[PDB]
RNA sequence: GGGCGUGUGGCGUAGUCGAGCGCGCUCCCUUGCAUGGGAGAGGUCUCCGGUUCGAUUCCGGACUCGUCCGCCA
RNA sequence: UCAUCUAGACAGCCGGACGGUGGCCAUGGAAGUCGGAAUCCGCUAAGGAGUGUGUAACAACUCACCGGCCGAAUGAACUAG
């Protein structure tokens, strides 16, 4: 995350390393995203900085609208996929690890997002709750 | 004197931590309102190299537009700009010496 | 702490609004309180809350009044802090915090003044002259909820005293007047606000709301005191031949009517007065003015003007018997402008228009201003036509048919022609025919009591009842 | 703006100082040697730079 | 007055507070700024409310409101729900809403009168908004897009829409809604207008970054003077 | 990475401290297997500082281009 | 190696630190203090045709010189353990 955090976020359980390609969720014409960084991650010998749901990542568009592709930009995670523990103790997780664009100060590239977000993401990002369906 | 005075108010002003646009549009409103001090500035002013413009009388109704630095007395201001004379002079005679053998 | 001097302002020896040896001024660049001053306050806490208030940001200056607010609301303990140079540099702070954009703001300095006033009282006798105007001026803003609250704060102050409000209105009448005329002539768009951080809209949206607030202080200065006019004419003068005023009546662009309603009233109030038939320059430019005025009503803004329209009708009729319609004269394209006005006008119909539109006709129709048959009646027609077909799909659509017919009926009595007759008779039954459900809505039915002789109406039940 | 005699007296411990050309260390206005040993007590001293 | 007001350094006033007439909704996690905004300008009239709707912050596009009732989503506690009870006035209703769609304020537009809401919500849940808040109900969609509390901004005198909306949508949703309505922006051009700012009869509340024509444009058609 | 040299009009190219020619095409004149002729436009001499009186010219720096030499088992 | 020294030295306080004369050239000015040369008398206990700050030029302040207090060694430059 890093700059445009409304806010802290507990550690949610990390399920997308670095090469990891997620669907996207706007509508913004692109199909899925590529992560190649995560803001805010450590230095480690040899382990892959990953993502959990909440946080802002760098990532290409593989697949979609040839403006959209061969390029880098920013990108938030709201669906995860891999199950995470929350304060209340529920282990909970969606079917699909999926995203959004933005630009670095977090306002998103497109308009309304299918399906649904985290709670974690929403309380964390204000224009993915602005744009977001359903919250859970 | 009077380029003093009209130091001494502009440095007044500028004493008080006031924005420098503000200063211009305190006097252009003065200049409205008949003041001689106001009247006597010229408006693009360069607070950001110390520096205002004045009108003075070329006849004791045309005017001259002279360059007086705030940090200097005017006086002071007067003797650099005897000096800008004096040192054209050196490059003039410093032409004269040039002038016979460059031009054979 | 607080560093310079004013040497500019020394020359001037221009108080502006004040009377007490500071200059207090609406404008941003001049009328900031003098840095010797400052530094002679009592307590160092009141030297920071002068600071806050001189610098841009909102949330700084509200801040600081807030802490100046509590400072006076706990008044035994800190009636010291209080002084001379207290009030003398809160004038020229005041000042500038009455026109700030932000309503709390302006709300917070209205209530500081108020409680500095009945805290204090009788030691900012001195004051008072610089104070009271600015307050009033408060009571007479636009916004309801600025003015509200200080009118009521003030009428506490003088222990819910009617008369001496009144008393205000007289005694400081020469320096309400000062302030009218300082914001009017004296002032210009850009000096009330800077131009840097606004554009040339808003400035002009600010000038235009302060200066409607000094209107209706106006309008309230001349109707509590009776002889005003006498005693200041020279300056009423200078106020009223600015065309700052006057820009004001433009429907073309603006947010509200409510400005452009409030020069109207002065208008009238001027007439009734007879200031304005005693200059004829002054009555001669606003009539121009609001004869331009008609030529902006559109289509595209008939919807927002619709509820001024019966007013500058009125104004109009008023108008146009002074002179023998003297008003129309002035303008070689006025009947033109006039015409079209009323052309637009009849596609929408708010209530009480058609009230204004036979109050025109009455005064005109002695000096002929408009034909009775080749004008005047297609107009009357066409508008019933229109009315039905949006009938009574309108709320008002009852009250707004009723006075068409009240209206239409008189019209049609100075005729003495068998078309008039005619249309009014065929006209009636189509309006009740087409309908809606005109018996149906019985104040619609009450409203429009009858049209012709009962006998008659009962014949055409017949009919209905006879009919295939 | 302070005062004047404060802006004197609080100048008097920040501001009237010299600088050590070798070690940089603050130094008494009137000192002929540096009072530091890593540099050796060295006579290479600077006034401490003004404003204005 | 349109009140400059950030959450903590956010410009999205709607997100976090919900306004209506008779109540206002705060946040918890909020500033002393935020929350004298709204205790100065709306006085001791109308109770102002700190609340967490389903353990989040973001309240306004959880729930939707009316003077006469509120929806809250599925997933608020029983311990939200008392505290709302006892710190609501007697007369507004709260009633949870079971529906897939959940976020009631990105769902719903809605004022006294008239009400817009998704397409594709549920006929219980219809009939519910219909019940509780005793507002006819109207499913359309803003230009196409779906979340029409998110991209509108409504109050009885008027509306604010998205501003890249067809002309012919704004006759048709004005004519729908009995409203004048403006497409314009708000915070300095972001297009969410109803996650924008909060408004009800006489106060707006947006973000520090909205510009001076962006709030004359609010005060303008919402006749906040 | 280092060394050495290089930089001119739209293009090529001449320059001793006091920017010319040719090519492209602007116009005019001139006529198969389409020419020639005459007046044109065209440079911040790669850039920035100092010297001089004035640097394409002298010097210093930077940019750029082209050459040459360079790791291990 | 030079100087000063109970006929009062060096630090520290306090007082004076003057006239011819605004010496001669030169400058729009420069009067001790932008520079070029000379650099002399008077009164002296003592005071430079000036050590700096210093003003357009002045004015003003301080110096190196002499004096009251102190009563005895001290200052500068250099050399090497
Ligand atoms: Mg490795
Ligand atoms: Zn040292």
């Amino acid at each position: 995350s890093g700059n445009g955090a409304q806010g802290t976020k507990f550690r949610i359980s990390l399920g997308l390393p670095v090469g990891a390609i997620m669907n996207c969720a706007d509508n913004s014409g692109a199909r899925n995203l590529y992560i190649i960084a995560v803001k805010g991650s450590g230095s480690r010998l040899n382990r892959l900085p990953a993502a959990s749901l909440g946080d802002m990542v760098m990532a290409t568009v593989k697949k979609g609208k040839p403006e959209l592709r061969k390029k880098v930009m920013p990108a938030i995670v709201v669906r995860q996929a891999k199950s995470w523990r929350r304060r209340d103790g529920v282990f909970l997780y969606f079917e699909d690890n999926a995203g959004v664009i933005a630009n670095p100060k977090g306002e998103m590239k497109g308009s309304a997002i299918t399906g649904p977000v985290g709670k974690e993401c929403a309380d964390l990002w204000p224009r993915v709750a602005s744009n977001s369906g359903v919250v859970v | 004197p009077l380029i003093e005075e009209v130091k001494l108010a502009v440095q007044g002003l500028i004493d008080q931590q006031m924005d420098w646009n503000t200063i211009e549009k305190l006097i252009k409103s003065e200049q409205k309102k008949g003041n001689r001090i106001a009247q006597l500035l010229n408006l693009p002013l360069n607070l950001k190299q110390n520096k205002i413009s004045v009108k003075l009388d070329l006849s004791s109704n045309e005017k001259i537009n002279v360059t007086i630095d705030l940090g200097l007395s005017a006086y002071a201001n007067a003797t650099e700009y005897f000096n800008i004379k004096k040192t054209s002079a050196q490059k003039q005679k410093k032409v004269e010496k040039n002038v016979g053998k460059a031009m054979k | 702490s607080f560093g310079g001097i004013n040497t500019f302002q020394q020359y001037n020896t221009d108080l502006g609004l004040g009377h007490n040896g500071v200059r207090i001024s609406l404008n941003y660049f001049d009328g900031l309180p003098d840095p010797s001053l400052l530094n002679s306050l009592y307590s160092n806490e009141l030297k920071l809350i002068f600071k806050s208030l001189l610098k841009r940001d909102e949330t700084t200056k509200e801040k600081a009044l807030m802490d100046l607010s509590n400072l006076i609301s706990d008044f035994n303990q800190n009636e010291y802090f209080f002084n001379d140079i207290f009030l003398l540099c809160w004038s020229q702070i005041y000042a500038k915090l009455i026109i700030s954009d932000y309503k709390v703001i302006r709300l917070q300095s209205h209530q500081i003044t108020i409680m500095l006033v009945k805290s204090l009282r009788k030691k900012i006798s001195k004051f008072l002259k610089d104070f009271i105007p600015l307050i009033l001026l408060g009571t007479c803003e636009l916004d309801y909820s600025v003015s509200k609250p200080s009118l009521n704060e003030l009428t506490e102050c003088f222990n819910k005293d009617p008369a001496k409000i009144n008393a205000l209105w007289a005694v400081f009448q020469e320096q309400l007047l000062n302030l009218v005329k300082e914001i009017v002539v004296n002032e210009n768009e850009d000096t009330i606000s800077d131009e840097r951080y606004s554009s040339k809209e808003e400035s002009e949206f600010r000038y235009h709301r302060v200066i409607a607030s000094a209107v209706l202080l106006l309008i309230k200065l001349f109707v509590h005191n009776k002889d005003v006019s006498e005693r200041n004419s020279s300056s009423l003068k200078v106020i009223l031949s600015d065309e700052s005023i006057w820009k004001l009546l433009n429907l073309k662009n603006g947010q509200n009517t409510n400005a452009y309603e409030t020069v109207l009233r002065l208008i009238d109030v001027l007439y009734t007065r007879g200031y304005m038939p005693s200059h004829k320059n002054i009555m001669k430019l606003a009539v121009k003015k609001l004869l331009k005025s008609l030529t902006h009503i559109t289509s595209k803004n008939i919807l927002k003007v619709c509820p001024v329209l019966p007013s500058i009708l009125n104004l109009l009729a008023t108008l146009d018997d002074y002179e023998d319609g003297t008003i129309w004269s002035y303008d070689k394209s006025s009947k033109e402008k006039v015409l079209k006005f009323l052309s637009v006008s009849r596609t929408s119909p708010s209530p009480g228009f058609f009230n204004a539109v036979f109050a025109l006709y009455s005064s005109t129709k002695r000096h002929s201003f408009l034909d009775y048959y080749l004008e005047w009646l297609p107009f009357w027609q066409k508008s019933v036509q229109r009315l039905n077909e949006k009938g009574f799909s309108a709320r008002n659509s009852a009250e707004v048919l009723n006075e068409f017919w009240t209206n239409f009926l008189k019209f049609a009595e100075d005729s003495s022609e068998e078309r008039v007759k005619k249309m009014v008779e065929s006209e009636i039954f189509n309006s009740l025919s087409c309908g809606k459900s005109l018996s149906e809505y019985t104040k619609l039915n009450q409203t429009l009591s009858g049209v012709f002789p009962p006998d008659k109406w009962e014949r055409e039940i017949e009919d209905y009842f006879t009919s295939d | 703006i302070i005062e004047p005699s404060l802006k004197a007296l609080a100048s008097k411990y920040n501001c009237d100082k010299s600088v050590c050309r070798k070690c940089y260390a603050r130094l008494p206005p009137r000192a002929t040697n540096c009072r530091k040993r890593k540099c050796g007590h060295t006579n290479q001293l600077r006034p401490k730079k003004k404003l204005k | 007055m349109a009140t400059r007001t950030q959450f903590e350094n956010s410009n999205e006033i709607g997100v976090f507070s919900k306004l209506t007439n008779t109540y206002c909704l705060v946040a918890v996690g909020g500033s002393e700024n935020f929350y004298s905004a709204f205790e100065a300008e709306l006085g001791d009239a109308i109770p102002i409310v700190h609340t967490t709707i389903a353990g989040t912050r973001i309240i306004g596009r959880m729930t939707a409101g009316n003077r006469r009732g509120l929806l809250v989503p599925t997933q608020t506690t029983d311990q939200e729900l008392q505290h709302l009870r006892n710190s609501l006035p007697d007369s507004v209703k709260i009633q949870r809403v079971e529906e897939r769609l959940s976020a009631l304020g990105n769902v719903i537009c809605c004022n006294d009168y008239v009400a817009l809401v998704h397409p594709d919500i549920d006929r219980e849940t219809e009939e519910l908004i219909s019940d509780v808040l005793g507002v006819e109900v109207f499913r359309q969609t803003i230009s196409g897009n779906i979340l029409v509390g998110s991209y509108c901004s409504l109050s009885n005198q008027g509306g604010l829409v998205h501003p890249q909306t067809s002309v012919q949508d704004q006759e048709e949703l004005s004519s729908l809604l009995q409203v004048p309505l403006v497409a314009g922006t708000v915070n300095r051009g972001s297009s969410v207008v109803g996650a924008g700012m909060v408004v009800n009869d006489y106060l707006a509340v947006t973000g520090l970054d909205t510009t001076a024509p962006e709030l004359s444009v609010i005060e303008s058609i919402f006749r906040l003077q």
